[PDB]
């Protein structure tokens, strides 16, 4: 359960990334193909050379699915369940691989947010990607 | 992987006792069933909609059968898993791209199955033993993912 | 989320356990101790040899609220709502271990049902026991 | 484990900026922060009941301290951890009771800190390298459990 604390931080730490989204979203795939390797096994049809349009673009597509969860953090299961549907029916993703993109996504944020990635920040970001993870995949069985 | 001797002599003897053919067949139909995204690499298969559907469908019956025997083949190389098993690790990787999460799953509803099936002979020892060859088995199938 | 039908298989298994949930609990905690040596951190004030009256206390107690957890299945949070505030601050148990106990209940199942534990049936059982495990850390953080 | 020799490099290089004292006061008080239930073997220490408290309390500062000066130790011997961190696993194991999920949360937090203390200088093929010595690291811990 997200607190409010936890809304209010998630919201200003996003707000800050703002228009970046895209470019953070790329490149958090990206950790993730080279540090977990095992995750590429669903994306064969993918050019996952650094820099692709593939890529980039699908960056972008993460990312403002994150903006949509933050917009309705309050409302989340309802907002997010075009993307839990696609998930659970189409590409099927086993669950365990929503964890190790997670944690790309937080050192990416890391890496680009040095004054608003407290302690407390990094806790409230790493609660708020769990529960989109779970949201994602509520609807498996 | 290294097991005791009186657990390797565990693995051993319950395995003897093992139809191969027909605990493919539900190790495989039971994972499908169970849990339900790991279809996705089986869509080729027929007919996967209900529960009577996935066990009854000779496909996954003849695939089960085939994936356990390259198991049994395993339990007689148990001291190199990673030697046995490196051509289908490679196989599984670049070919037919499955995340080796999957080969975790189907070891943990191999052990619910080899439970269903010998009731009170699966003892907490033997299942131990079994925890660590299916775990073993596992790790040497993602060995070469890259 | 439990549909009617796994609400009905998960009420069928359990009520064929009946008054047997108190030796099947001890089993189940005896064949996660040996199957995954690293959960007995948590237990080291106990003796865990075979028989050891500690682990079979344990186990009923384990049993009873997977046997309230059962009656209440449509108002599961409140019904364990004492049980996730003793893991969740006092316990602290890591979460990975409730898939461990989890995956030891259903195979103590599976080899005491030979006829109940059908294929449909382990699915919903194993939906069951996920349930429950999300239910006793949803106060964690 | 096995590190490429740039990997092992791009390991070393970073690691030559590092505050050991700092980054260890800041990895273990962020794991008792992000992940609350770590807290379990701390209550010696007094104060944790804010983030603020956890992340100026002395003695997680002295213990952050330890911690990370052994796992620095142990980057000079990257070709044997499990030798290097035999005596500790059995220790962590035997007296402290400490669950080996404790060390890879310990290791993707240490990550996440690296990151944030070197920012744009943390590539990708950086992270990787330190992914793989913080899961290396935590099976050396982890190998003599029992
Ligand atoms: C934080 C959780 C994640 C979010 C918000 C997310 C979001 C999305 C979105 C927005 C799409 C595009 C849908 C469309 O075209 O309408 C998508 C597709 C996809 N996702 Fe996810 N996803 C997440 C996690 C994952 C993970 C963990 C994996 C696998 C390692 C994954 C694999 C895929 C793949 C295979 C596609 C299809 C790409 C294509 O065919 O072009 N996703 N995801
Ligand atoms: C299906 C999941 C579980 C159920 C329903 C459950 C239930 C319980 C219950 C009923 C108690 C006793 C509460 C009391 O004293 O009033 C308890 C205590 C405890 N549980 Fe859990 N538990 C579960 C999972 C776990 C797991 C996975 C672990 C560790 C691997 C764990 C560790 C403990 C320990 C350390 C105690 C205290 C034992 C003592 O000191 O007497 N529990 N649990
Ligand atoms: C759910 C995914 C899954 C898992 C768990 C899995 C687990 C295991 C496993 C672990 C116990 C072993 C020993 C095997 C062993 C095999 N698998 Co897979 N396999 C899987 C999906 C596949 C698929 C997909 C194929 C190809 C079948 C086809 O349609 O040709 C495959 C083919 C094979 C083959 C045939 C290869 C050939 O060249 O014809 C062997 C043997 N295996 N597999
Ligand atoms: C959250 C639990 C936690 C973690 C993740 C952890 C992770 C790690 C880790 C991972 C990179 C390393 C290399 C170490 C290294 C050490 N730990 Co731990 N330790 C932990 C809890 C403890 C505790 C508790 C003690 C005892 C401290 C005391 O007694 O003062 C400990 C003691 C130690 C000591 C002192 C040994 C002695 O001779 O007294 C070293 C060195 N360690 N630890």
């Amino acid at each position: 359960v997200l607190s409010p604390a936890d809304k209010t931080n998630v919201k200003a730490a996003w707000g800050k990334v703002g228009a970046h989204a895209g470019e953070y979203g790329a490149e958090a795939l990206e950790r993730m193909f080279l540090s977990f390797p095992t995750t590429k096994t669903y994306f064969p049809h993918f050019d996952l050379s650094h820099g692709s349009a593939q890529v980039k673009g699908h960056g972008k597509k993460v990312a403002d699915a994150l903006t949509n969860a933050v917009a309705h953090v309050d409302d989340m299961p309802n907002a997010l369940s075009a993307l839990s549907d696609l998930h659970a029916h189409k590409l099927r993703v086993d669950p365990v691989n929503f964890k190790l993109l997670s944690h790309c996504l937080l050192v990416t944020l890391a890496a680009h947010l040095p004054a608003e990635f407290t302690p407390a920040v990094h806790a409230s970001l790493d609660k708020f990607l769990a529960s989109v993870s779970t949201v994602l995949t509520s609807k498996y069985r | 992987v290294h097991l005791t001797p009186e657990e390797k002599s565990a693995v051993t003897a319950l395995w003897g006792k093992v139809n191969v053919d027909e605990v493919g067949g539900e190790a495989l139909g039971r994972l499908l069933v169970v849990y339900p995204w790991t279809q996705r690499f089986f869509e080729s298969f027929g007919d996967l909609s209900t529960p009577d559907a996935v066990m009854g469908n000779p496909k996954v019956k003849a695939h089960g059968k085939k994936v356990l025997g390259a198991f049994s083949d395993g339990l007689a190389h148990l001291d190199n898993l990673k030697g046995t098993f490196a051509t289908l690790s490679e196989l599984h990787c670049d070919k037919l791209h499955v995340d080796p999460e999957n080969f975790r799953l189907l070891g943990n509803v191999l052990v619910c199955v080899l439970a269903h099936h010998f009731g009170k002979e699966f003892t907490p020892p033997v299942q131990a033993a079994y925890q660590k060859v299916v775990a073993g088995v596992a790790n040497a199938l993602a060995h070469k993912y890259h």
